[PDB]
Protein backbone atom coordinates (compact mmCIF):
# COMPACT_ATOMS: atom_id res chain seq x y z
CA UNK A 1 0.00 0.00 0.00
CA UNK A 2 2.16 2.93 1.19
CA UNK A 3 5.34 2.41 0.65
CA UNK A 4 6.43 6.62 0.09
CA UNK A 5 9.49 7.75 1.98
CA UNK A 6 8.73 9.77 5.03
CA UNK A 7 8.14 9.35 9.15
CA UNK A 8 4.89 7.35 10.31
CA UNK A 9 2.89 6.67 13.09
CA UNK A 10 2.70 3.05 14.38
CA UNK A 11 -1.43 2.61 15.91
CA UNK A 12 -2.92 -0.25 17.07
CA UNK A 13 -7.02 -0.73 17.91
CA UNK A 14 -6.57 -3.21 19.96
CA UNK A 15 -6.73 -0.99 23.39
CA UNK A 16 -9.10 1.64 23.53
CA UNK A 17 -10.24 3.31 20.55
CA UNK A 18 -7.23 4.17 18.19
CA UNK A 19 -3.72 4.47 20.44
CA UNK A 20 -0.16 5.01 19.42
CA UNK A 21 2.51 2.71 20.24
CA UNK A 22 5.52 4.36 18.19
CA UNK A 23 6.85 6.03 15.47
CA UNK A 24 8.62 4.71 11.95
CA UNK A 25 10.95 5.72 9.75
CA UNK A 26 10.00 4.32 5.71
CA UNK A 27 12.99 4.71 3.41
CA UNK A 28 14.16 2.81 0.12
CA UNK A 29 11.27 0.04 0.40
CA UNK A 30 11.85 -0.43 4.30
CA UNK A 31 10.09 0.37 7.58
CA UNK A 32 12.72 0.81 10.19
CA UNK A 33 11.32 1.24 14.02
CA UNK A 34 11.88 0.16 17.62
CA UNK A 35 11.66 -3.53 18.79
CA UNK A 36 9.57 -2.57 21.83
CA UNK A 37 6.83 -0.79 19.75
CA UNK A 38 5.76 -3.49 17.60
CA UNK A 39 7.79 -6.68 19.54
CA UNK A 40 8.15 -8.25 15.70
CA UNK A 41 4.20 -8.25 14.89
CA UNK A 42 3.24 -7.49 11.04
CA UNK A 43 2.20 -4.10 10.14
CA UNK A 44 -0.49 -3.04 7.91
CA UNK A 45 -0.25 0.13 4.89
CA UNK A 46 -4.30 0.20 3.67
CA UNK A 47 -4.45 -2.96 2.18
CA UNK A 48 -0.75 -3.79 1.78
CA UNK A 49 0.74 -5.86 4.22
CA UNK A 50 4.25 -5.62 6.02
CA UNK A 51 6.22 -8.36 7.22
CA UNK A 52 9.19 -8.19 9.67
CA UNK A 53 12.54 -8.90 8.15
CA UNK A 54 15.32 -8.51 10.63
CA UNK A 55 15.33 -7.59 14.38
CA UNK A 56 17.30 -7.59 17.46
CA UNK A 57 15.76 -7.07 21.46
CA UNK A 58 19.14 -6.11 21.88
CA UNK A 59 19.53 -3.32 19.67
CA UNK A 60 16.08 -3.06 20.27
CA UNK A 61 15.70 -2.47 16.51
CA UNK A 62 13.19 -3.56 13.65
CA UNK A 63 13.39 -3.65 9.64
CA UNK A 64 10.38 -4.46 7.36
CA UNK A 65 10.42 -5.48 3.94
CA UNK A 66 13.93 -5.36 3.75
CA UNK A 67 17.30 -5.19 5.35
CA UNK A 68 18.02 -1.93 8.00
CA UNK A 69 18.58 1.13 5.36
CA UNK A 70 19.53 3.95 7.65
CA UNK A 71 23.33 4.25 7.96
CA UNK A 72 24.29 8.31 8.94
CA UNK A 73 26.20 8.67 11.85
CA UNK A 74 26.18 12.00 14.62
CA UNK A 75 29.41 13.41 14.21
CA UNK A 76 29.47 14.05 17.65
CA UNK A 77 30.30 17.83 17.51
CA UNK A 78 26.90 18.94 15.66
CA UNK A 79 23.61 20.13 16.96
CA UNK A 80 21.16 17.44 15.48
CA UNK A 81 17.13 17.43 15.05
CA UNK A 82 14.86 15.21 17.17
CA UNK A 83 11.45 14.61 14.29
CA UNK A 84 8.81 14.01 16.91
CA UNK A 85 5.66 12.83 15.93
CA UNK A 86 3.85 12.72 19.63
CA UNK A 87 0.23 10.53 19.73
CA UNK A 88 -2.69 12.94 18.33
CA UNK A 89 -0.07 15.93 17.63
CA UNK A 90 1.36 17.28 14.48
CA UNK A 91 4.96 16.25 14.09
CA UNK A 92 7.18 19.06 14.97
CA UNK A 93 10.84 19.21 14.93
CA UNK A 94 13.10 20.29 18.01
CA UNK A 95 16.79 21.10 17.97
CA UNK A 96 19.60 19.95 20.30
CA UNK A 97 23.00 19.22 20.70
CA UNK A 98 23.66 15.80 21.55
CA UNK A 99 24.85 14.50 25.18
CA UNK A 100 27.26 10.84 25.52
CA UNK A 101 26.20 7.74 26.77
CA UNK A 102 29.57 6.19 27.96
CA UNK A 103 29.49 2.27 27.43
CA UNK A 104 31.84 -0.61 27.99
CA UNK A 105 31.59 -0.76 24.05
CA UNK A 106 32.35 2.61 23.16
CA UNK A 107 30.09 6.30 23.40
CA UNK A 108 26.58 6.71 21.86
CA UNK A 109 24.97 10.27 21.34
CA UNK A 110 21.91 10.89 23.85
CA UNK A 111 19.16 12.98 23.26
CA UNK A 112 17.94 14.37 26.66
CA UNK A 113 14.13 15.67 25.41
CA UNK A 114 11.07 14.58 27.14
CA UNK A 115 7.99 13.26 25.47
CA UNK A 116 5.18 10.45 25.85
CA UNK A 117 6.19 6.42 25.03
CA UNK A 118 4.41 6.87 22.20
CA UNK A 119 7.08 8.85 20.28
CA UNK A 120 8.96 5.78 20.32
CA UNK A 121 10.56 5.28 17.08
CA UNK A 122 11.18 9.39 16.35
CA UNK A 123 14.19 9.73 14.15
CA UNK A 124 17.21 12.18 14.71
CA UNK A 125 18.57 14.41 11.60
CA UNK A 126 21.50 15.84 10.70
CA UNK A 127 22.00 19.33 8.92
CA UNK A 128 21.12 17.72 5.15
CA UNK A 129 18.11 15.50 6.70
CA UNK A 130 19.83 12.01 6.94
CA UNK A 131 18.52 9.57 9.78
CA UNK A 132 21.27 9.64 12.43
CA UNK A 133 19.56 7.20 14.04
CA UNK A 134 15.40 6.45 16.46
CA UNK A 135 14.52 7.81 19.58
CA UNK A 136 13.34 6.06 22.39
CA UNK A 137 15.24 3.64 24.11
CA UNK A 138 16.92 5.14 27.01
CA UNK A 139 17.34 5.86 30.83
CA UNK A 140 15.65 8.51 33.61
CA UNK A 141 18.13 10.33 35.39
CA UNK A 142 18.30 12.36 38.86
CA UNK A 143 15.60 14.69 38.33
CA UNK A 144 13.10 12.57 36.76
CA UNK A 145 13.92 13.70 33.12
CA UNK A 146 14.36 10.95 30.29
CA UNK A 147 17.40 10.84 27.96
CA UNK A 148 17.44 8.77 25.29
CA UNK A 149 20.18 7.10 23.16
CA UNK A 150 20.58 7.94 19.42
CA UNK A 151 19.96 4.24 18.31
CA UNK A 152 21.11 3.26 14.87
CA UNK A 153 21.16 -0.44 13.46
CA UNK A 154 24.21 -1.30 10.79
CA UNK A 155 23.63 -1.48 7.00
CA UNK A 156 24.55 -4.21 4.68
CA UNK B 1 -3.14 -5.52 15.12
CA UNK B 2 -0.89 -2.97 14.22
CA UNK B 3 -0.80 -0.55 11.47
CA UNK B 4 0.72 2.73 10.05
CA UNK B 5 -0.04 5.90 8.67
CA UNK B 6 2.18 8.58 7.51
CA UNK B 7 2.98 11.54 9.49
CA UNK B 8 5.49 14.00 7.46
CA UNK B 9 8.58 14.21 5.27
CA UNK B 10 11.90 13.90 7.02
CA UNK B 11 13.11 17.21 6.69
CA UNK B 12 16.02 19.60 8.78
CA UNK B 13 13.51 22.98 9.67
CA UNK B 14 15.49 25.55 10.01
CA UNK B 15 14.59 28.14 12.49
CA UNK B 16 12.87 25.35 14.73
CA UNK B 17 12.38 25.07 18.67
CA UNK B 18 15.80 24.72 20.54
CA UNK B 19 15.71 22.92 23.68
CA UNK B 20 17.09 20.66 25.80
CA UNK B 21 20.50 19.91 27.29
CA UNK B 22 24.10 16.96 26.72
CA UNK B 23 24.69 15.00 29.40
CA UNK B 24 27.16 12.83 29.86
CA UNK B 25 25.91 9.53 31.78
CA UNK B 26 27.55 6.52 32.32
CA UNK B 27 25.21 3.32 31.01
CA UNK B 28 24.94 -0.46 30.77
CA UNK B 29 22.87 -1.99 28.49
CA UNK B 30 21.65 -5.79 29.31
CA UNK B 31 20.53 -8.36 27.13
CA UNK B 32 17.12 -7.45 26.94
CA UNK B 33 17.97 -3.93 25.51
CA UNK B 34 17.56 -2.17 28.71
CA UNK B 35 19.59 0.89 29.65
CA UNK B 36 20.52 1.78 33.22
CA UNK B 37 22.28 4.34 34.64
CA UNK B 38 25.77 3.30 36.66
CA UNK B 39 27.33 5.19 39.46
C1 LIG C 1 12.22 5.02 30.64
C2 LIG C 1 13.02 3.73 30.64
C3 LIG C 1 13.04 3.10 32.02
C4 LIG C 1 12.48 2.78 29.60
N1 LIG C 1 13.11 3.08 28.32
C5 LIG C 1 12.47 3.59 27.26
O1 LIG C 1 13.05 4.18 26.36
C6 LIG C 1 10.95 3.35 27.21
N2 LIG C 1 10.56 2.30 26.29
C7 LIG C 1 10.98 0.98 26.40
C8 LIG C 1 10.09 0.03 26.92
C9 LIG C 1 10.47 -1.30 27.00
C10 LIG C 1 11.70 -1.69 26.47
C11 LIG C 1 12.58 -0.75 25.95
C12 LIG C 1 12.23 0.59 25.89
C13 LIG C 1 13.84 -1.43 25.51
N3 LIG C 1 13.47 -2.85 25.54
C14 LIG C 1 12.35 -3.05 26.47
C15 LIG C 1 10.19 4.65 27.00
C16 LIG C 1 10.47 5.52 25.94
C17 LIG C 1 9.85 6.77 25.86
CL1 LIG C 1 10.15 7.82 24.48
C18 LIG C 1 8.99 7.23 26.84
C19 LIG C 1 8.70 6.35 27.89
N4 LIG C 1 7.89 6.49 28.96
N5 LIG C 1 7.96 5.41 29.78
C20 LIG C 1 8.81 4.56 29.22
C21 LIG C 1 9.31 5.10 28.01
Amino acid sequence: GETTDGVYRVMTRRLLGSTQVGVGVMQEGVFHTMWHVTKGAALRSGEGRLDPYWGDVKQDLVSYCGPWKLDAAWDGLSEVQLLAVPPGERAKNIQTLPGIFKTKDGDIGAVALDYPAGTSGSPILDKCGRVIGLYGNGVVIKNGSYVSAITQGKRE
Amino acid sequence: DMYIERAGDITWEKDAEVTGNSPRLDVALDESGDFSLVE
